């Protein structure tokens, strides 16, 4: 399989991918319309317009093709639906507990204008980067340090605060490496400045854990062309450290949501020919799916009477509409306080989270 | 031998020396043709030309080794066809053969240096507008005239047209005509799965209408969209005689006339069917329209001989060039000398304009050189349009 | 037909970008400049030609301060005037915009501002779009005690006195279909309304459509506007053989217009009605100097901000009848 | 006249302009040049005073390209009758 | 007379053969300096001085885009080898005095403004010293005049006998009311034309690729196309000052302010200052945009940068890369001696051929020679021409009025219309050059706002420093 | 020579960074707008341009020569001593021998202090003549002292088919 | 003395003139430069306006890329149009040819700084101090003082053929220079080796 699908075929696609798993588990849906109308498709992926939320499944998405030049993201994705579906028919143990313990949404392409107006053999070493309305999607959402014009982040970011989403990445291009948020600096100073998080830690290990399965990103070294030889030590990095974005996707998802994202640089050559394709399939697959499964790590339960906001790290997250929080952590003991308006809170203390399945509590306000 | 482009005051005098080896007939005469520019202008002398000039066009030339001086055989130049002195003052050439479709002319019938005075022929625009045809009005200032904005609450509203609803404003002027030209994308996938380059091109009645009126290639954020046959589409070097590959043609765009004639691949508008509404795919002169021409290139050809009928249209060449009603006549070492009356740019702009420059980063061959095996190539077809006027 | 005139100060003598992209539907998308500049319109015939002299006299030039807003006389305070004789600018004359002379010698006008518009892709400018600065131009100053003129000789015009693009069929005795199933022409993807179009109870925007006196700017009622009348195959281009006439000139409606300056063109008569002009009268630009307040004492680089309040009256050469406020009924065609 | 408008090249002579020549293989962007043999293809210069075929949609991956006949034509540049 | 204007608006730039005549006009305002008093000032050892203050005002136009627009630089660089000033006219008119009072502004008629030129070169030349003051870049802004002041020698804070006392009213001045104008025609004397080009042949690569040579090198092997840095050559790259190597890229840096400590400086008075931008030198070799001289460039301000620590995007660094065909980079050696040693400060040499650093748009323009006995390449080091004679500095002064020494004054400041009109003569561009050359053009992709235009808040802004060096030449 | 053709030379590190060119072999000028080859001591016309390795940049000059219609001759040091220890100036990245450099060793003749440039008062002569006779004088802003290192004077003026036949 | 000449006295000539060169028949010298310049090429700016120009003034915060304006504080870093001569004066201040300190560099001490290797992000930049320094472009200085117990005069190339003295390729009516200054404060005469800069110009 080497073809770039467009218009249409992406859909086409996508839904060929949801007729290759059992009937009942996919539904392709549109979070909106680009500026040209050119729907954003998004795939949502789980046993059993984007349906009803399943219980004590967290919702995982993987937006590529978010800039309109970096389409290895978009064919990857197509390929994780096609991959998802078929294991799910074969009966992949792996894959059967992933989809069956996880809300996969899967969005191809955000940017579909700026992919049709990308050009086939072009590495990015403008080239349909921004939208038709020339708006740079990753220097649009609100920098926590008019939407008009960007329908396309509208539609996500709408499609974001619908949501709890737990764990998620945007896959891009020019280089080979996972970039954990705060993408951007106070100071705004073009590269160097360190800009940890709350849970930069947890970040590191979601980085990690992408890049140590990618052949490529687990060396550290993108080696291509217009790099210097810019080394990325375990082959993660952070958003400011790398360079300085305003207004990054990743960032709003952090800050503005309950979402872990990290920006993943597949592979240097934005555009690549069609050949490559599979390749790039291959050193993408298994890395992608641990990205699934690294949802399942840290704390998860549910919250019931005898919008529940959970407290751990100066960052907060809230439960679902059925009470259900996630929030991901690594091995520890961890003092996680329950606070509900009007419901006098609970701090249950010493939560121990082992490496691995993430640990369950459940809460009576 | 002569061959360098003096340039003294508004003109510039550019002599080049080559050496050199249906129904219808074929003659054993070869004939002698200069018609496209690379044969008279370096691509430094066409940059030149290009950067400094809002228009240009040939004065008189001098042509040293029979000629048609009257015209009485089939001017077979003008269709742009090979043969032509090459761009490459060192590459030696064939002269191409003569031959003619219908009468038979007998050749040696006629009898066998010279020069050639060019009639008075409109400057060519060597300039892209930097107004749109629709945004020639004062973007603070409203329209004493009003427009029927309102039918229903059923009623009749009318509005002054102002900034805010700028496409409702009155305008004087409107867009050249359209014939329009079926869209093919460059980036293949976006493409049609059938073979439509005969069946759905834009041909009159069957000849192809290539590339038929001067209409933009495309409109904003489009680049990769070409009407089917309605652009001049030049070979790369070794190009393949057929079926060559996409990689292998330089297709030229014409979108610098996009803010005064339609795009190609696009209606002209909509008419009222009686409330239904037609489209109008092809439109012909209507009072008060403007439209620019087709851009000539270094490659591309000259002149073209308008046909001696007893009326036309706008008689300029749908290929580009100069039509002349007598242009330089067929010639049944040699030294081609042009003149050429340039139309020097007086703007006011204040940003810097577009001007054609080479690559700077590093390449294998220089562009517009010989490679390593000494064959001379053109990388792209070098537009006209780079400096900027107002409508 | 002379007319006493008032100019303010323009966006504080500063020339400001303005753009619209996508409400605003990508067919109102602009981008261009607006100038701190003024300029001269006497387009309209209320306010064929051979030659026309223009005077711009008495100007007194008056500072307005705030406390109290007590207006006085500044003597040294100049005016910058020029006419564009080559072209060099975006010609917005001929669109039919306001500012024009009033028709009424006694009233008193403003001058409107001037700007223009560049190319656009939604908003946003291109490689191709220029930037006029109006101050790059050799403009005459003139004082209390000065007076601008030229004189401005026509070309050979014809004598003011067929091809179809269908229109919709409008009814004046009452969906919305003003846009949807009005007559437009498509260019660079922006549908631009065709008004008034070629020329040939009215149709949906094929005529031209005056507004009587205290006439509201939008939606204004039948009874509020005037229209004027000049009184299968939808399209029809030019044919060998058929003959036209021109669309009407009224005693409100505009004189000349510009024709662009293009590789071609057909009957370059403007669709306004009037005269097409190859080299139309020179639009007239015209500027209060700024004059800065006190700066600082001790340097500083960036430019000055704060300036004078000021203005400039002056006087200016080139049923019907008047609370004072003077009224045309009715549009008065020539034929 | 004793030529007709669209004969007015060399039978002899290739053109040095491409023309697109084939869409279709799976999709491809075939280009040739206009020659004595494919003699409709090749590019001209002028057009006739069934006017001819337009092109009426923008064909897409799905859209067929469907035409249209043009029963009346106005004038265009490079335009020549008798 | 007051009711009259005394001169019009000229802005515009003719291009007539080989010559380019560039007026512009600026509006001007002009306060009372240091209170109508001559101010005695003075202040590390480095950055020790000795001066005075003065009340009067100084017209600047040594900056390139006083007078020529970007569209006219563009159309100065991409088409001539070089170009020179021939001539300038200096005009002041349209006056207005007025007083401010607590608040308001009325016109003061009766009042005077001195106006004079130092012809004779005898008031310390401040001009040459790259200071801000200069027309503005835009016609339509109003420019505030600098201050006028000047240095002497100095131990410490502190004169020595030797020190100059100028007072500027010494000097004889035009007076001139709200009718009055004052003019000046100034002739630029034989000055070399400014390299507007770029060598198409390196130095070290002018000989033949297909001939041996007939000369030996201790190999004894004759020079050849294979071997060819060891052709016998008749030139040497031009003298060199080595430069420290700073990287944009912020991480390839020491991680230490090595910014004065490091930097490249020269020792004058027991008082080292920075050698800023130093002596004409290639600020990289190929491939290495990244690195520039620590101060050995011009480092132009975009619009609203910080006057004191402004980051790296908020500055423009200027690029001597196009001389490196002749001129050995900045950061590195200038060759290899023997003892071997490696040669980091080089001075001239017989043979040695160097280019001038380039001149820019919102560069400098001219710089006066200093009087002295003698001088090497008397060309300024920040670009430009070097003039024994430069245009004279034109000092304007708002005369006191009063309203022991009378120390209250009518606070008053002055306003008015100043144009420069300078003739500069073009070297007509002649090669045989066949490939396009690279000519300055500006982005043809969609942009938010366009390049060397206003925004949408009225600010006029230069996005990159445009250099001069576009088209070649061979050596 | 060359077949009549312009061939486009060079030589890259795949020899070593030092011996990297590019130019033009042409098959074969009063105003002197050719590349001035002459002067370099040579024993058919070729020239060089501007490179970055064996590939071009923009900046290089494609000429076609098709495309065509002093002081009587009789101290600063740089001090001399085969290759490591040569005495070689730096162009861009790219040791050169200063063979035979200034007029005064393993490249000085034609087959502590130790360079010092120009000073006031100070006096030299010119390499001798044997031997190259003239060399073009660089066109350049600066030069000091212009005469040819290697001895001379310093002249500032010294059935159809449409390929192309084989 | 008669006008701008002098026929052969050393105070006279020394108090009132710029310069003075021998007329016979001596070939066009260059006038011997009798002043010491009133500024030093470091303070030939203007102390109230900072400069457009922008220098590097900061590298650490981490590791940053800071840039600052010249102005009348940051002196030093100002960005210059002139180098002084090459490595001239006899010592500094408060340390005879003290005169041409303004120009000349101190004879006793170095010319200048120059960068020595080549820094990365594990190489400190190292400095080397320039003792000897050579002719470079934009460089200028003063000749060594003439005394009226010194000499008055004295191949293929030669670079500045200034002996101290006038330099003669053909080695008493003297051609001078009047003063033309108005410098407000009174000059420095001589009163009672006798020097010859006693008057003073600007750079």
């Amino acid at each position: 399989f080497d073809r770039y699908y467009h218009e249409e075929e992406l859909e086409s696609a996508l839904r060929e991918a949801a007729a290759a798993g059992l009937p009942g588990l996919a539904r392709l849906f549109s979070i909106g319309r680009s500026v040209e109308g050119r729907p954003l498709w998004v795939l949502r992926l789980t046993a059993g317009a984007a349906g009803p939320l399943l219980p004590g499944r967290p919702q995982v998405k993987l937006v590529g093709n978010m800039h309109g030049d970096e389409t290895v993201s978009r064919q990857v994705l197509i390929y994780l639906a096609r991959e998802l579906a078929a294991g799910y028919r074969r009966g992949d143990p792996r894959l059967v507990r992933l989809l069956n313990t996880t809300d996969v949404y899967l969005l191809p392409s955000l940017n579909p204008d700026g992919f049709e107006r990308a050009r086939e053999g072009d590495c990015g070493f403008a080239s349909g980067r921004d939208n038709s309305r020339g708006r740079d999607l990753n220097r649009s959402f609100p920098d926590q340090f008019a939407l008009d014009e960007v329908p396309e982040v509208r539609a996500l970011i709408e499609w974001i605060r619908r949501n709890k989403f737990v764990l998620s990445g945007n896959l891009h291009g020019g280089s080979v490496v996972a970039s954990y948020p705060f993408d951007d600096s106070p100071e705004h100073k073009a590269t160097g400045i360190y800009s940890k998080t709350s849970d930069d830690e947890v970040f590191k290990y979601l980085a990690k854990a992408y890049a140590s399965n990618h052949p490529i990103m687990k060396t550290g070294e993108p080696h291509c062309p217009g790099d210097e030889d810019e080394t990325f030590k375990d082959g993660i990095t952070n958003g400011a450290h790398w360079y300085d974005v305003e207004g990054g996707m990743q960032d709003y998802n952090y800050v503005w949501a309950n979402c872990f994202e990290i920006t993943l640089e597949l592979s240097c050559c934005k555009y690549p020919p069609a050949s490559q394709l599979r390749q790039e399939w291959e050193n993408n697959r298994e890395s992608l799916i641990t990205l699934i499964e690294k949802v399942h790590i840290g704390v998860k339960g549910f919250v019931k009477d005898s919008n529940a906001t959970i407290s751990v790290i100066n960052h907060n997250i809230t439960t679902g509409r059925f009470g259900d929080f996630y929030r991901l952590l690594v091995p520890g003991t961890y003092n996680l306080t329950v606070v509900l308006t009007g419901y006098m809170p609970l701090t249950v203390t010493n939560v121990v989270v082992k490496e691995g399945p993430a640990t369950e509590v459940d809460f009576s306000l | 031998w002569h061959c360098d482009s003096t340039w003294l005051g508004d003109r510039v005098i550019t002599t080049s020396t080559r050496t050199w080896a249906y129904f219808g007939y074929s003659t054993p005469w070869g004939y002698f043709d200069f018609n496209r520019f690379h044969c008279h202008f370096s691509p430094r002398d066409w940059q030149r030309l290009i950067n400094n000039n809002w228009g240009f066009r040939p004065k008189r030339l001098s042509f040293k080794l029979f000629t048609d001086s009257e015209y009485q055989l089939p001017y077979v130049l003008g269709s742009a066809h090979q043969g032509c002195l090459p761009p490459f003052p060192a590459d030696v050439f064939m002269i191409p053969q003569y031959g003619y479709l219908t009468s038979f002319y007998c050749l040696e019938y006629f009898p066998s240096q010279f020069t050639y005075t060019f009639e008075d022929v409109p400057f060519h625009s060597s300039y892209a507008h930097s107004q749109s045809l629709d945004r020639l009005m004062n973007p603070l200032i409203d329209q004493y005239l009003y427009y029927l904005s309102r039918t229903q609450t059923q009623t009749l509203g009318f509005s002054q047209g102002g900034p805010n609803t700028m496409a409702n404003q009155a305008k004087n002027w409107l867009p050249g005509p359209c014939y329009r030209q079926q869209r093919v994308s460059t980036t293949t996938g976006q493409n049609n799965n059938s073979n439509f380059a005969w069946t759905a091109g834009t041909k009159y009645h069957n000849s192809l209408a290539n590339p038929g009126i001067a209409m933009a290639t495309h409109k904003d954020d489009e680049e990769r969209f070409f009407p089917s046959n309605g652009i001049l589409i030049f070979g790369k070097q070794n190009a393949a005689r057929d079926n060559a590959d996409y990689s292998d043609v330089m297709l030229t765009s014409e979108e610098e006339i996009k803010t005064t004639n339609p795009v190609a691949t696009e209606e002209y508008g909509i008419v009222a069917d009686n409330p239904q509404i037609g489209t109008v795919n092809s439109q012909g002169a209507l009072p008060g329209m403007v439209w620019q021409n087709r851009d000539v290139y270094l490659q591309g050809p000259i002149w073209a001989k308008i046909p001696h009928t007893d009326g036309n249209f706008h008689p300029s060449p749908l290929m580009g060039g100069f039509g002349l009603k007598h242009p330089p006549p067929q010639i049944l070492q040699v030294s081609v000398e042009i003149e050429w009356e340039l139309q020097k740019e007086n703007s006011k702009r204040w940003n810097p304009e577009i001007q054609y420059t080479s690559n700077y980063y590093k390449s294998t061959s220089v562009d517009f050189a010989v490679n390593t095996e000494g064959v001379y190539s053109e990388p792209r077809p070098i537009g006209t349009r780079y400096l900027t006027r107002n409508l």
